[PDB]
RNA sequence: CCUGGUCCACCCGUGACGCUGAGGCGCGAAAGCGUGGGGAGCAAACCGGAUUAGAUACCCGGGUAGUCCACGCCCUAAACGAUGCGCGCUAGGUCUCUGGGUCUCCUGGGGGCCGAAGCUAACGCGUUAAGCGCGCCGCCUGGGGAGUACGGCCGCAAGGC
RNA sequence: UAGCGCCGGCCAACUCCGUGCCAGCAGCCGCGGUAAUACGGAGGGCGCGAGCGUUACCCGGAUUCACUGGGCGUAAAGGGCGUGUAGGCGGCCUGGGGCGUCCCAUGUGAAAGACCACGGCUCAACCGUGGGGGAGCGUGGGAUACGCUCAGGCUAGACG
């Protein structure tokens, strides 16, 4: 919520080429051919987007966080491993939303063979199901870690690359599912109902702003949390 | 015409008790008391789902039938009334109603319509005094429809009007019993119609 | 040259809008200057003003949209769905007063010139004179 | 609650080695005749299964419709692929006026009264969608002032 | 050597002098015709050799008109982007030809690819539109019969419209 | 006095027997070669009814000559290309005229028919009376935004 001066790397859009038009309103000019964002767009919208952000979690809603570009699954993993909100990891599964219910029975059989893993029933139907199903409780945790919370459909979505994910941003406007990104000049801004006009293959422009960001979700329901150990992950 | 013959066999085909007979429509005898199913060899048989054509055709037919009115007549009268102002359902049922047999019928002068057509094209019935034989005949609204002097000797209006002693009569008609007499006062409302049809139904059949 | 400059505007306008621009340049033009004040007068368009391009005079016309909308497609509602120029070069269109159509059944507007100026059907019809059926508007 | 009604029901055939293999197909309206319609297209390998298909896919793409008395508020005219609709308001007392396809899908919408033409294209999926985004350009003069806000 | 078109920069001059275009007129690959010339290679027709059930073909050896030139005819085509011309409007990226410029790049003209919106029955089109508009011309109205018959015009003829 | 057509789909109405690509049916799709709801007969049913069918012709559907209201990359359709005649179309500003355009007043628009109301034959068909209409054209007066024309001006098209 003090992020004013601190943006250092933020600015550093991608190249002159790979890029969308609809972003120029949000971009400042181009030196040395690439792009950078506008500052003070940036904070404009960022008043409105995390006043959203306030409002949503002060109601107790859940929000989905959707990162994959290699430069955020480290982050997310932990920035929503925080105040509960789930997470997709690894790669979004297509009908994460749209087939919900499918997903969900898949979690439950993630739960169930977590629960026969607790069971003395590991040693009956011998070794070749021990392996079976290890390796299959394996890949539930790896693609299912952080998507195991949602009980129900989320209440929004926080993107990283909107171009990256662009198929969990076309599932939650099938659902009429409030659209939060961190987007960039390769972005569509029209299909994002909250932009967040920054950099995202930085890797201090996601930390900065995820970390505010569930800073102010743990803030609009009290029990303000330490800084999250999410610096540790600059290498 | 007149389609002279069988009569509950329609009360059977079109699936709804009609009343052609007058009585035994209302008595266990009616064959559709105790036949509900159509006409023919394969009544019995489970039916089809009747296209939209069907479906229009046996509404029309019903709400014809139940006059016992020809199809020349009948085109006729819808014509007539799409031609004038207002809903052309409404007022093709009092047009309908306002012809001289349905009104005899209407003041219990008659059992059944078919009945009432007799007695009025054997100028049994007057209209404002003169005699009038016609089932065609409009009446209009203000009309008193007499029964004939000579003819309020005869048994049969004698045992109709003797029954209709405590009966009541449509909101659109006044009875005088001891008279033998009656007044069309108004053209009858949907509202005041019971009829087992869909209007609407049959204005799509001819709008085809 | 522009064959009917008239139907350029329109034209640039339905363009614009298709792809919700902020403003489009027209050259300008007495007419097309008097059309813009029904335009505005109406609401299809937030107004006009006149500008100068490098040497020449132009007619900014700010366009008007609706909400954003919700679901899939954002774009909001356009504020003017339908524009088309009626009394076209080489088939030149005049009605009389009782020949004037009714829009949409009242929702649009048909853009008319009487000899009493630019007007719209419900104008003219109030004031009593017919003309050039210049373009329809809904 | 809310009635359904079957547009049309037709077999489709794909060829395998062998011989040909089908595949029914159903369009169904669902409408509460108080300004709600829902169309919807379903699939499957027998004939019951796609028109409970339809039916569900129909409940769930639904259409806001503003009647006014029983009828239209503007005459609209729509294609979809080469399939044209061509509507128009009517007064109370005409009857709906349409084709098989577009009768049902304005009666189960609470429809009295409108005057219809299907043109180009008579074919009855794309006559039922060109209808149903007719529906959906629909305005009321409220939407209309609305918009012009300004 | 003679000569046509075109593009850019300067913002210099005229001051709507514009667009299209039924007729008309002219140009119009190849093949073909006439007169004269030329004739290496190729090569219809044709002469043979093979192949084949036969082989009036493909394959092989020859070979004339022709291909070439001058002059005059002929008016056809998958004469194709199977997309008439002109103007305006409507995201961009990339490759390239050619100018100009503060020469990372910008700007203008042309040739390609991918793609916004939109269009299309789909394939696909998408600032080189098949998008949005306007003007003018040409043409279509189920297939065969048939681009045949008749008539007319043109042509030496083949034949064309 | 009750009859005539139809009963595979379009299209409302199904069974039995005979026949066996025969005899036949058929507006279009099509039916018949052993078990035909399609032929022929029967029973039954559907539709009209002093009529019912058939044929012919007209409009309709047919947005299938598309003014309203279509098209031409591959479905029928862009002329092989150009130059250009007539013709069609015509950037910005001011003024005159008022030809197109528009408005008012007025004349004309016979009757019958059509529409509406009332009335006369017991109803109706039929008929009578009254009412309302209406484009176009003539005349008088008026308007000038647009198109037209004339006079002048401008430089964004075009040309140099
Ligand atoms: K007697
Ligand atoms: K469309
Ligand atoms: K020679
Ligand atoms: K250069
Ligand atoms: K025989
Ligand atoms: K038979
Ligand atoms: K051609
Ligand atoms: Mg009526
Ligand atoms: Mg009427
Ligand atoms: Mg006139
Ligand atoms: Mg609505
Ligand atoms: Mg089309
Ligand atoms: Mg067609
Ligand atoms: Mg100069
Ligand atoms: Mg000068
Ligand atoms: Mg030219
Ligand atoms: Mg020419
Ligand atoms: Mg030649
Ligand atoms: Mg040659
Ligand atoms: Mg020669
Ligand atoms: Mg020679
Ligand atoms: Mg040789
Ligand atoms: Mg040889
Ligand atoms: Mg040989
Ligand atoms: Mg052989
Ligand atoms: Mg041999
Ligand atoms: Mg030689
Ligand atoms: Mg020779
Ligand atoms: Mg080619
Ligand atoms: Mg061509
Ligand atoms: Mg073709
Ligand atoms: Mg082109
Ligand atoms: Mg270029
Ligand atoms: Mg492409
Ligand atoms: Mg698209
Ligand atoms: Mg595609
Ligand atoms: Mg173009
Ligand atoms: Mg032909
Ligand atoms: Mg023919
Ligand atoms: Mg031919
Ligand atoms: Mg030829
Ligand atoms: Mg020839
Ligand atoms: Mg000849
Ligand atoms: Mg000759
Ligand atoms: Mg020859
Ligand atoms: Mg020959
Ligand atoms: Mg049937
Ligand atoms: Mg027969
Ligand atoms: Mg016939
Ligand atoms: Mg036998
Ligand atoms: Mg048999
Ligand atoms: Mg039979
Ligand atoms: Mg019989
Ligand atoms: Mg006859
Ligand atoms: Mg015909
Ligand atoms: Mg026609
Ligand atoms: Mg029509
Ligand atoms: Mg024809
Ligand atoms: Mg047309
Ligand atoms: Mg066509
Ligand atoms: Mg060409
Ligand atoms: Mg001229
Ligand atoms: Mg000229
Ligand atoms: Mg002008
Ligand atoms: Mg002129
Ligand atoms: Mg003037
Ligand atoms: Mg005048
Ligand atoms: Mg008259
Ligand atoms: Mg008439
Ligand atoms: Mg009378
Ligand atoms: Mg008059
Ligand atoms: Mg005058
Ligand atoms: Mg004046
Ligand atoms: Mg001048
Ligand atoms: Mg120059
Ligand atoms: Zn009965």
């Amino acid at each position: 919520t003090v992020k004013e001066l601190l943006e250092a790397g933020v600015h550093f859009g991608h190249e002159r080429k790979r890029w969308n038009p609809k972003f120029a309103r949000y971009i400042y000019a181009e030196r040395n051919g690439i792009h950078i964002i506008d500052l003070q767009k940036t904070m404009e919208e960022l008043e409105r987007t995390f006043r959203f952000i306030e409002d949503l979690a002060m109601r107790g809603g859940t929000i989905l966080f959707v990162g994959t570009k290699k430069q955020a699954q480290d982050i997310v993993r932990m920035e929503a491993e925080r105040a509960g909100m789930p997470y997709v990891n690894q790669r979004w599964l297509g009908g994460m939303l749209t087939n919900f219910k499918t997903i969900s029975q898949r979690v439950h059989r993630l739960e169930e063979l977590e629960a026969l893993f607790a069971s003395p029933e590991i040693e009956e139907r011998p070794k070749k199901e021990q392996v079976r199903l290890k390796h299959e409780l394996e890949r539930l945790q790896k693609y299912l870690s952080g998507f195991r919370l949602l009980k129900r459909l989320p209440d929004a979505i926080f993107v990283v690359d909107p171009t990256k994910e662009a198929i969990a941003v076309r599932e939650a406007r099938k659902l009429f599912i409030p659209v939060i990104a961190l987007a960039d000049t390769d972005s569509d801004p029209d299909l994002v109902d909250y932009i967040i006009p920054g950099n995202d293959d930085a890797i201090r422009s996601i930390q900065l702003i995820l970390s505010r960001a569930v800073d102010l979700i743990i803030q609009a329901r009290g029990g303000v949390v330490e800084p999250s150990p999410s610096y540790a992950l600059v290498q | 015409g007149r389609y002279i013959g069988p009569v509950c066999r329609l009360c059977r085909r079109e699936g709804v008790k009609l009343y052609l007979k007058g009585e035994r429509c209302y008595s266990p005898k009616c064959a559709m008391e105790r036949r509900p199913y159509p006409p023919g060899q394969h009544g019995q048989k489970r039916a089809r789902r009747p296209s939209d054509y069907a479906v229009r055709l046996r509404e029309k037919q019903k709400l014809r039938r139940i006059y016992g009115i020809s199809e020349r007549q009948f085109r006729n009268l819808f014509e007539e009334a799409s031609k004038k102002k207002g809903v052309t359902g409404s007022v093709f049922l009092g047009l309908l109603e306002s012809r001289l047999d349905n009104v005899v019928y209407r003041l219990g002068f008659a059992v059944s319509r078919r009945q009432a057509r007799q007695l009025v094209r054997h100028g049994h019935i007057t209209v404002n005094g003169r005699r009038v034989d016609l089932p065609s005949y409009r009446v209009r609204p203000g009309d008193e429809i007499a029964v004939a002097e000579k003819s309020r000797n005869l048994e049969l209006i004698r045992q109709n009007l003797e029954a209709m002693k405590g009966r009541k009569v449509g909101p659109w008609l006044s009875l005088d019993v001891e008279g033998m007499k009656g007044k069309f006062l108004r053209l009858p409302d949907r509202e005041d119609l019971a009829l087992p049809v869909n209007e609407q139904l049959v204005i799509e059949f001819y709008s085809r | 040259m522009l064959t009917d400059p008239i139907a350029d505007m329109l034209t640039r306008i339905r363009n614009a809008t298709r792809v919700y621009k902020e403003s489009t340049d027209v050259p300008a033009s007495r007419f097309k200057e008097e059309i813009l004040r029904i335009l505005a007068r109406e609401g299809f368009i937030k107004g006009y003003e006149r500008v100068d391009v490098d040497g020449k005079p132009y007619l900014r016309v700010y366009l008007k949209y609706g909400p954003r909308r919700q679901g899939p497609d954002p774009r909001p509602e356009q504020v003017i769905h339908h524009i088309r120029r009626i009394s076209k070069p080489g088939r030149r269109v005049y009605v009389g007063v009782k020949e004037i159509p009714r829009v949409r059944r009242g929702l649009g507007i048909a853009i008319l010139s009487t000899s009493k100026g630019v007007l719209t059907d419900r104008e003219a019809r109030k004031l009593g004179v017919g003309g050039e059926l210049i373009c329809e508007v809904w | 609650d809310f009635e359904e009604k079957m547009i049309l029901i037709r077999r489709t055939a794909r060829m395998q080695a062998g011989g040909r293999r089908f595949r029914f197909g159903a369009l169904v309206v669902v409408g509460d005749r108080q300004g709600r319609v829902g169309l919807g297209f379903g699939k499957a390998p027998e004939v019951p299964l796609a028109v409970q298909k339809a039916g569900y896919y129909a409940r769930r793409n639904m259409v806001e419709v503003p009647l006014q008395n029983g009828t239209i508020p503007h005459e609209i005219e729509v294609e979809f692929g080469a399939s044209k609709i061509v509507l128009k308001p009517a007064a109370p007392g005409t009857g709906v006026i349409a084709g098989a396809v577009p009768r049902a899908i304005l009666e189960l919408a609470g429809v009295t009264d409108i005057l219809t033409k299907e043109l180009g294209s008579r074919n009855p999926i794309n006559i039922a969608y060109a209808t149903m985004e007719a529906l959906r350009q629909l305005r009321t003069k409220a939407d209309v002032e609305r918009l012009r806000k300004g």
